């Protein structure tokens, strides 16, 4: 499998105002671990963030020329970027290469500007975005992500509480997972603050 | 104004005209060719003392059997010897001999009318080059020397003379040349009418002189080498 | 004046100045004389020198086994020219295993000189061609023009003085078809020599004969060739 | 085949054998496998017959233009690197070649390793073709930098032969070239049959 | 057969003016009064629409056009030029939503029209549009109206006039604006400074009036035209 | 992925479910098929999830640029006509299988459009992973000229029968009416299957995880 | 063909380029446009030229863009022509991010455009583009920079400078009153301020008609902002009783 | 087979590279240089196929040039690494991708020492200690146990001779030579090679 | 595309465009440079500065290679794409020969781009003429320069700009092998030479030196003030 070549896994989850989103921080060729520290979830506008999951490569690869778009569109428009506007472009960004695509599946997580409201979503390798209340997963492991997420999610939660559910979803899954794992950080987003938490998980 | 491409009423191009009265400000060329060999002598007009003299080269070679005079516009020279230079190794990679004299300078006269603004390439020329070649070297049918003008009609000379004093020099070429001379004789002949038609008097460092023979590969004088025939004023 | 600079400009009496301007260039080059028989096609050229110093120009080219040409006006695009009929004789033999036939190459001539003419910035091929070719219709005799449109005849001259050989070849018309191959030569190189000076007369250094038809392919006299032709002459008339 | 140079205190030694092979059946043994590129410069050829032949020759073209330009002798360093970069150009198309530029350079003996793969390294020693680890074994044995010129000789002679003794596609006759400051000249062109009597009497 | 000019026919001036823009903003002068009002609850843009033959049908041929659900254009001077302009601000509205899913800004699509606008001052054997341009539109809670003329800048307005008289247009506006004005008031004054260059009675065919607000634009019907034509609403 | 449409007396009822999923496992519970094309023309989708968004967006934004050109209500057989020649076009790579129909000044048309470029103009079509079980239904219980409730009742049971029965289709059954005169958008119109609810709490206590590093930064 | 040609890109008897020169006039007919180099900081200043009753004012700045995160730049000459070279600059400092996973350092963004109006001035057979652009920014190789183009594609680092109209009164004014290495941005602003009353058509001077942007260095990152009306209307009243006190 | 590895401190980089320039069965080369000096402290370790090594390392090593050349000033050892990433993953899906795993060195004036992994796939990693090859199997396990973040420059070497012993033992390939350089704030300094 | 021809032949058979482009070099800025026995330095005046103006950005000095350097005169705008454009030669020199670039054909691929320029169409010539200096691989001093036909020459001195003839005059007087015979000497004949035309001598002069092994140097205004002092006092020793 080309997805199973570097592994990975990224989660994102809704709360009452607040947004979080996590990812494992193993960067690894098949079976041989190379780095403990690798960035899969990326600062889009204060409070919007993407995570991807899938090739190393095009991990990196999309988010830079994604970053293109975005000063682009942040300098011609005198306006920060909405997740709604930010979803339609990474999907025009992906289909672009249809026959030909990048092998990651960009997942979304952050509060809508001015508005104050949670957006979750997750988009295939060609770029085909679906918008849930709940969860999005993407990864090696998704199957058992899922799983977790179905039993643990609850629909109004408050930043503390959803950072222990999303937390608890992957640290979980991960360990059920030989390409994914070495630790995992956690971004909750809110209104107010923006909280980083690498959690104590695994080595193995 | 008009196009590059247009006929006067004479019946001939402008820009080709006016490429021959380019030549006229150039400096002087004489070839001989002698049944011994073709030897080519030019003047290199040096305009400051403080200028390197042997960074003036109007005698070039295209191969060790054939070298070439230039007069007129330099730069736009060094393109058609650049040319007939890749020529000569195509033919030889290609058929494992070397080029007549006549064959190398046919094929740098199928540049010679290369030019337009219509219906031609991004990388196409406008403007025909204002210089006059001739090509002295020796091969199978012997020792032989051909004159090239901006029109691309090649013809082969016994003696020719181009540039300022084209003219003057080509009436002196005249009186001195037969057919049954040496090549030592040539030399001697072609810096007698040089220092005539000079605006400084003859010295070493101030002319070129090259030989091409059958007996061995295109020569270029040294400064010491010329004094042998410098001598000889 | 103002209508005299493309060929894309039309006089207000219906004509192109710059077409007309380019049949000014066939009258500045040196006289050739073309004539047929009934078996063979000859090409008698004369050569110009810029100096006596110098060699003489080249005045007939070879185009393939059965055609060959002889060429008035500018050098660069009677080369240029040659080229194509060179390779459309070669891509017929190359297709077809047959020569490709005199008729047809002209019109080719006549297909490709049209589309300068007519397009702006492009310019008329200013050189006049005296075709000789032989095939299964016997001798031919061309003439190709600035102008696209071209002639079939019987014996044409054209180039500088042109007219005193113009001239000669009508008096003396209706002997070149009964007319045998060693006489029909001299009938060539003597309405040559009407055009030169009373002086000055041909010499076997000024003088080219091209010769094809039946018997031969088509080949290129110079120097020591040409002698034979040129011995048991008329002498010019007074 | 087997082509083999090494460079030593006087120069560089060229050799190679002659035999080319059609599968099984041998179509030539007169084959001149050490490629004449300059007066002053040498390859060898080994793999294809016709992608060393064609592909140094345009090198041998592209040098004469430089030594017209430049009014200087190209370096052996810009000779192999024409050469690797021309052929890398048509990499995992179907060329196959191990040719070795011999020359006399400005800083000295200059031996460089060309492929078909797009292989540049300079080196002491080299040794291609099918014989060539038969090849490797002889030569490394009686190999010294303070080697005599006749000595020279008989290391690369015998090593081909010692080749051609294993080595079923390897077989006719070695070709030997010595490459000096002034230029290379051709040394011998001994039979492999006429050799054996010579090593066994 | 056709070849295309490359070199441009717009120029500069020993002044320093660009001459053919300067002549387009005379087209532009010289056409139909059309005025846009903004009024905080809607954009109102009203045309003079005069067909003069009374033969014309005037249902046919719209002056105000739309460009999406919420975006309108209105012009003065040259149709067929307009025309085009139309056809490419829908195209480039379209275009957008493609990519975001979100309708066009307003100020996003000027910017976009503007440099073809611009493209066509520059561009090779083209001159520029003789038309300046009238774009409303609603987007983030507030109406828009902007101004595109002949050479590609762009203004934003509260209330502009173009075509004949427009100076005696602009000073009869900035006398009648007021801040926070009714939309059902914007239309008022919008069709009374139209008639202040009109001299020909106005109908509900003479005239054309579009508007634009939170439901979206759309152009006025005859009917509703008619109760707002005879002096008062 | 089950969607159907059939042809009653006054206009169009199409029908779709709302499951996609990733292989063999459900990616999305609740998702629309059913895509927006005309202010009277909607189009339901299978296949290829993304190529049946992308194709439709490019349609429907061509003919909103046609509409306005014309400055009159655009045509089935425009909407027909533009995703036939485009997927011909392709040879079938983008796989998009869609159910079109809406209401002209002709009258209701239906049509069946595959990724290769074929089209059917018939009363009633299906497609997808469950279309199997939808026309059985249809080629049941279909009768011509039938009333609006007794069209949208025809059209619920076979979406029904393609969730119960096919493991690629599930949940909420989406339906689309369009007549001469009214447009009704039913979203959730029936919702067969739902969650049991946990009776067991699986909520994490404040303090349960094990934290390494902490860092907090302000917003504006 | 030939005969409707303007000869854009062609030489002058005198040795210099005709529609280069004629741009160079568009632009001292244009607003006045000025910046100077501060040790804390950098700053832009311009005059407002679409200065009406009926405005309705909608963007942050007339003249003034932004380009990257660490630089923004002004505008004087043709406003429709800056608008395809401002966004052209945008691209740039994008490609730069992109490869080198790095903010463009000042002087080679400005390289960049400069070689695309070399570019017209040369081939292509078209108009050159009739705008004089001023750079602000900081990079971590120079800091705190300032520079300024030409149509002819010519650039050059300033640490205190004007373009537009009355220019070259208005360059040996800044030539007066600035100290070399000793001015701080409250300075800056005061004297941005004296040589644009002074300098100025209209006199009196209001906030509407003048545009200021300030560029500073703040906790390890580069802030970017345009003052506000209420900001500039200080700084005319302190240079207003300034020159009043100056009859005593 | 090749083989590479760097180590990196709190003010130096130290990398190493065998010498062994291998075809089929034979040892052709017994002193290859895999080392590509970038800059005056960058060095560029270059390793994969047999032609994609020489052509990718010298393209981008003339590009860097080419950037000191127009600027003054030299890039930086993360912009570099951006740099040849980029060239890299442009190329993974064209006619003509490189197969080259390689490993970046350098030494930067504020930011200090760093090191950079990356695959033929073009995939840039920041690792305080990386390795490539098969012989990377056996000496990163050894570079997890004896390695510390405050390590000294003479320790380093000798946990480097750890890992080259390691090879010399275990690994079925002979590698005898190896290339040793270190980067520093003076630039790049090189050492004695570790032979056996 | 422009297919236009810009550069054409003339009546009395010039090249106008050629010339005016010689036209413009002549209004450029003074740039000499002159060939020693160790070194080879360059300098550039009448720069015009402003004193409020950055002086590192507006030099006229830049390197193309770690042993060539450049020195221009005339529209400076179309200097640094030719400068570009070399530099990228440079290294794509040694891409494809293993040896560095040569004085003598870097100078030769600028002369040709150049003479392109005056001879295809939709183009208009470069109006700068170059001083390369550098040193070979033998260690060989070299200087060279250029004009806007496409032709090159070399020399021991040269001066190029605004009064270029009258420091070529003074250079044809001056230059002798007990001028030329130190390091420190070269230096005084420089700026001797450009005295001659340019204002008032001291914060106008822009030179930079560069050694047989070590890179190019640029000697700051303290530097020159200490030579120029010195020239006067050996003024002063006559008189």
């Amino acid at each position: 499998s080309i997805m199973s070549y570097n592994g990975g896994a990224v989660m994102a989850m809704k709360g009452k105002n607040c947004v979080a989103i996590a990812a494992d921080r193993r960067f690894g060729i098949q079976a041989q671990m190379v780095t403990t520290d690798f960035q899969k979830i990326f600062p889009m506008g204060d409070r919007l963030y993407i995570g991807l999951a899938g090739l190393a490569t095009d991990v990196q690869t999309v988010a830079q020329r994604l970053k293109f778009r975005l000063n682009l569109y942040e300098l011609k428009e005198g306006r920060q970027i909405k997740p709604y506007t930010l979803m339609s472009m990474v999907a025009n960004l992906l289909y672009e290469k249809r026959f030909g695509p990048y092998y990651t599946e960009p997942v979304i997580a952050g509060l809508d500007p001015k508005t104050f409201k949670p957006f979750i979503c997750s988009l295939d390798l060609i770029g085909c975005p679906m918008v849930t209340d709940d969860f999005v997963v993407s990864g090696t492991c998704s199957e058992q992500m899922y799983g977790m997420c179905e039993s643990l999610w609850e629909p109004n939660m408050d930043p503390e509480h959803l950072f222990e559910t999303i937390s608890q979803a992957m640290l979980n899954a991960v360990d059920r997972d030989a390409v994914s794992g070495m630790g995992v950080i956690v971004h909750v987003i809110e209104k107010d603050k923006i909280t980083t938490r690498t959690l104590k998980a695994r080595m193995d | 104004d008009r196009g590059v491409n247009t006929f006067s009423p004479e019946g001939r191009l402008f820009q080709v005209e006016y490429a021959i009265e380019a030549i006229k400000l150039g400096s002087t060329a004489i070839g001989i060719q002698t049944s011994e060999g073709v030897c080519l002598a030019v003047e290199k007009r040096i305009t400051s003392p403080l200028m390197e003299p042997s960074s003036i080269e109007k005698i070039v070679e295209i191969d060790a059997h054939i070298g070439c005079a230039m007069s007129g516009l330099i730069a736009d020279a060094k393109t058609l010897i650049d040319k007939a230079r890749v020529e000569t190794q195509n033919h030889w990679f290609t058929y494992n001999e070397t080029m007549t004299v006549e064959s190398v300078t046919q094929a740098v006269s199928n540049l010679a009318l290369q030019f337009g603004e219509e219906d031609a390439d991004p990388g196409a020329m406008s403007r025909p080059f204002g210089v006059a070649l001739l090509f002295g070297g020796v091969d199978e049918k012997g020792p032989q020397l051909f004159h090239m003008d901006p029109s691309g009609t090649f013809v082969q000379c016994d003696a020719r003379a181009i540039g300022s004093a084209s003219e003057g020099a080509q009436s002196s070429l005249q009186e001195v040349y037969h057919k049954s001379m040496t090549l030592k004789e040539a030399i001697k002949s072609s810096l007698i009418i040089l220092k005539q038609v000079m605006e400084e008097k003859l010295n070493a460092t101030n002319i070129e002189l090259a030989t091409v023979q059958p007996g061995q590969n295109f020569h270029m004088f040294t400064k010491e080498e010329l004094e042998e025939v410098i001598k000889d004023i | 004046n103002q209508y005299d600079n493309d060929v894309t400009v039309w006089s207000p009496q219906g004509r192109i100045h710059q077409i007309e301007y380019a049949m000014e260039a066939v009258k500045q080059g040196s006289a050739t004389v073309g004539l047929k028989s009934k078996t063979h096609a000859v090409l008698v050229a004369l050569k110009r020198a810029q100096s006596e110093l110098a060699a003489h120009q080249k005045k007939i080219l070879h185009v393939d086994n059965h055609i060959g040409i002889s060429i008035a006006g500018l050098t660069a695009d009677a080369r240029l020219l040659c080229n194509f009929m060179r390779q459309e004789c070669l891509d017929s033999r190359f297709v077809f295993d047959r020569p490709l036939p005199v008729s047809r190459l002209v019109s080719l001539i006549g297909s490709k000189t049209q589309i300068p003419t007519q397009r702006y910035g492009r310019r008329p091929y200013g050189v006049g061609l005296l075709i000789a070719g032989y095939d299964d219709m016997g001798p031919h005799i061309f003439q190709t023009c600035p102008s696209a449109n071209y002639f079939d005849c019987r014996a044409m001259s054209i180039g500088a003085r042109s007219q005193s050989a113009r001239t000669y070849l009508e008096r003396h018309m209706s002997e070149f078809m009964e007319c045998n191959l060693d006489e029909l030569v001299k009938h060539g190189l003597r309405a040559l020599r009407e055009t030169l000076p009373a002086e000055q007369d041909l010499t076997t250094k000024n003088v080219s004969i091209g010769i094809v038809g039946k018997d031969l392919e088509f080949t290129i006299y110079d120097d020591d060739d040409v002698s034979p032709f040129l011995d048991g002459l008329e002498e010019r008339p007074q | 085949t087997t082509t083999l140079a090494f460079k030593f205190l006087h120069g560089v030694i060229v050799a190679a054998d002659s035999r080319a092979t059609a599968g099984a059946y041998i179509a030539s043994q007169t084959v001149k496998k050490v490629i004449e590129i300059n007066p002053y410069l040498l390859g060898t050829m080994a793999g294809g017959a016709a992608d060393c032949s064609f592909w140094e020759r345009l090198l041998a073209r592209q040098c004469r233009i430089y030594e017209l330009r430049n009014k200087e002798r190209i370096s052996v360093a810009a000779a192999s690197k024409l050469l690797a970069n021309m052929v890398y150009q048509y990499k995992g198309m179907g060329l196959s070649m191990g040719t070795m530029i011999c020359g006399w350079d400005k800083r000295g003996p200059g031996l460089y390793y060309v492929d078909s793969e797009g292989n540049r390294i300079s080196g002491t020693a080299f040794s291609v073709g099918s014989g060539s680890v038969y090849a490797y074994g002889v030569m490394d044995r009686g190999y010294s930098y303070d080697l005599k010129v006749e000595e020279a000789y008989d290391l690369a002679r015998r090593a081909i032969y010692q080749a051609t003794y294993r080595d079923a596609y390897s077989g006719g006759a070695v070709n030997l070239y010595h490459v000096r400051e002034d230029g290379w000249i051709r040394v011998s062109s001994d039979n492999v049959a006429d050799l054996h009597d010579k090593y066994s009497s | 057969a056709k070849r295309g000019y490359s070199f441009s026919l717009t120029t500069f001036s020993p002044s320093g003016k660009l001459v053919q823009i300067e002549y387009a903003l005379a087209a532009v002068a010289g056409g139909a009064p059309s005025v846009g009002i903004k009024a905080a609850n809607g954009v109102v843009l009203a045309t003079e629409k005069k067909q003069k033959s009374i033969l014309y049908d005037e249902r046919s041929v719209h002056k105000v056009e739309p460009i999406t659900k919420h975006i309108g254009l209105v012009y003065s001077g040259m149709g067929p030029d307009y025309r085009v302009l139309v056809h490419r601000a829908r195209k480039l509205a379209q275009q957008y939503y493609l990519v975001y899913q979100e309708p066009i800004p307003t100020a996003q699509l000027v910017q976009r029209v503007a440099s073809v606008m611009q493209e066509y001052t520059q561009s090779g054997g083209v001159r520029p549009f003789g038309v300046s341009l009238l774009i409303c539109g609603w987007n983030e809670g507030r109406p828009y109206l902007f101004q595109s003329d002949p050479s590609g800048a762009y203004f934003a307005w509260k209330a502009t006039a173009m075509g004949k008289n427009y100076v005696n247009g602009k000073t009869f506006l900035e006398k009648r604006y007021n801040e926070d004005l009714e939309l059902e008031d914007a239309i008022h004054t919008a069709i009374l400074t139209l008639k202040e260059s009109f001299e020909g009675q106005m109908t509900e065919d003479n005239i054309e009036v579009g508007i634009c607000n939170e439901a979206g634009f759309r152009r006025l019907t005859p009917t509703e035209v008619r109760d707002y034509l005879a002096a008062i609403a | 992925t089950t969607i159907a449409g059939v042809v009653y007396k006054d206009g169009i009822v199409l029908g779709a479910d709302t499951r996609a999923t990733e292989g063999m496992v459900v990616a999305d519970k609740n998702c629309s098929k059913i895509h927006f094309i005309s202010p009277n023309i909607y189009c339901c989708g299978a296949g290829t999830a993304a190529d049946t968004d992308m194709t439709t967006q490019l349609i429907s934004s061509n003919l909103e640029l046609h509409s306005l050109t014309t400055g009159r209500l655009p045509r089935v057989v425009t909407a027909n006509r533009m995703l036939k020649q485009m997927l011909f076009r392709y040879q079938g790579y983008i796989g998009a299988a869609l159910v079109l129909g809406g209401v002209d000044v002709t009258g209701p048309h239906l049509y069946s459009i595959y990724p290769h470029g074929s089209t059917d103009k018939l009363p009633y079509v299906t497609m997808g992973s469950g279309s199997l079980a939808a026309m059985a239904v249809f080629e049941d219980k279909f009768r011509p000229d039938m009333e609006e409730e007794e069209a949208k009742k025809l059209v619920s049971e076979a979406i029904a029968a393609g969730i119960f029965n096919d493991l690629g289709s599930g949940s909420n059954i989406d339906l689309c009416v369009i007549s001469k005169s009214k447009l009704d958008f039913l979203r959730p119109f029936s919702v067969p299957n739902k969650k049991g609810t946990r009776l067991g709490r699986y909520r994490c206590e404040k303090g349960t995880t094990a934290v390494l590093t902490e860092k907090v930064t302000p917003l504006e | 063909s030939r005969r409707y040609d303007s000869r854009t890109t062609i030489f002058s008897p005198e040795g210099r380029l005709y529609q280069v020169e004629y741009a160079m006039e568009a632009i001292g007919h244009a607003g006045t446009c000025l910046g100077i180099l501060a040790n804390d900081g950098v700053l832009l200043a311009a005059e407002r030229r679409n200065i009406h009753k009926l405005l309705d004012e909608v963007f942050f700045s007339e003249k003034i863009y932004k380009l990257n995160e660490d630089m923004a730049c002004s505008v004087a000459g043709i406003t429709s022509d800056a608008n395809v070279l401002t966004n052209e600059l945008r691209l740039i400092a994008q490609r730069y991010l992109l490869q080198y996973q790095e903010p463009i350092p000042c002087e080679q963004l400005v390289t960049a455009l400069c070689d695309i109006k070399q570019a017209y001035t040369q081939f292509g057979g078209k108009r050159p583009f009739g705008v004089s652009l001023l750079y602000i920014g900081w990079d971590k190789h120079y800091g705190f920079q300032l520079y300024q183009s030409d149509p002819s594609g010519n650039y050059g680092g300033w640490k205190a400078t004007c373009i537009g109209n009355n220019s070259a009164a208005a360059v040996s004014m800044l030539k007066q009153d600035y100290k070399e290495g000793e001015m701080t941005l409250k300075s800056a602003l005061a004297l941005a301020v004296k040589v644009l009353n002074k300098t100025m058509d209209v006199s009196k001077l209001s906030a509407e008609k003048v545009e200021i942007a300030t560029l500073t260095r703040e906790s390890g990152k580069t802030v970017i902002r345009v003052l506000k009306q209420k900001e500039v209307e200080q700084l005319i009243k302190k240079h207003e009783e300034e020159e009043a006190k100056a009859e005593r | 087979m090749e083989y590479l590895i760097g180590i990196q401190g709190p003010d130096y980089v130290l990398v190493a590279s065998d010498r062994v320039a291998a075809s089929n069965i034979v040892q052709m080369k017994d002193d290859h240089d895999k080392m590509f000096k970038m800059s005056e402290k960058i060095l560029l370790l270059c390793v994969g196929e047999a032609g994609d090594t020489v052509q990718f390392a010298e393209y981008i090593q003339k590009n860097v040039q080419l950037y000191k050349m127009r600027n003054g000033y030299e890039l930086s050892p993360t912009a570099a690494a951006n740099f040849t990433r980029r060239n890299l993953a442009d190329c993974l899906r064209s006619r003509t991708p490189y197969h080259v795993n390689l490993l970046l060195a350098g030494y930067d004036e504020h930011e200090g020492p760093a090191l950079y992994y990356m695959d033929y796939l073009a995939a840039l990693a920041k690792a305080p200690f990386a390795a490539h090859g098969y012989g990377a199997f056996l000496t990163l396990s050894i570079l997890d146990r004896y390695y510390t973040p405050t390590i000294s420059r003479e320790r380093a070497v000798e946990l480097l001779r750890k890992c080259l012993e390691e090879l010399q033992k275990r690994f079925i390939l002979n590698l005898p030579t190896f290339s040793v350089r270190v980067i520093d704030k003076d630039g790049i300094h090189n050492l004695e090679n570790i032979a056996f | 595309s422009y297919d236009r021809a810009i550069t054409v032949f003339s009546p009395d058979g010039h090249l106008f465009q050629v010339e005016y482009a010689q036209e413009a070099v002549k209004k450029g800025s003074t740039a000499v440079g002159v060939r020693g026995k160790d070194i080879v330095v360059l300098g550039v005046e009448k720069k015009s500065v402003a004193k409020l103006q950055d002086e590192r950005t507006v030099r006229k000095i830049c390197a193309l290679d770690d042993n060539v350097c450049m020195a221009f005169a005339g529209l400076t705008a179309d200097a640094r794409i030719v400068i570009n454009r070399a530099r990228v030669e440079c290294q794509s020199h040694r891409l494809t020969v293993e040896d560095p670039v040569t004085v003598e054909y870097i100078t030769r691929y600028i002369a040709s781009l150049k003479q392109r320029y005056t001879q295809s169409n939709g183009r208009r010539p470069f109006g700068i003429s170059a001083l390369i200096v550098g040193f070979d691989f033998d260690g060989t001093p070299r200087l060279y320069q250029t004009d806007p036909s496409g032709t090159y020459h070399a020399w021991k001195a040269n001066a190029i700009g605004r009064g270029a003839k009258s420091v070529r005059e003074f250079l044809e007087k001056n230059y002798t092998d007990d001028a030329i015979e130190t390091d420190d000497l070269t230096i005084k004949l420089v700026i001797k030479a450009l005295l001659e035309v340019v204002q008032s001598g001291g914060k106008n002069i822009e030179l930079a030196v560069m050694r047989r092994d070590q890179p190019l140097k640029i000697l700051n205004p303290e530097e020159i003030e200490k030579y120029v002092a010195e020239i006067e006092k050996e003024k002063e020793e006559n008189e």
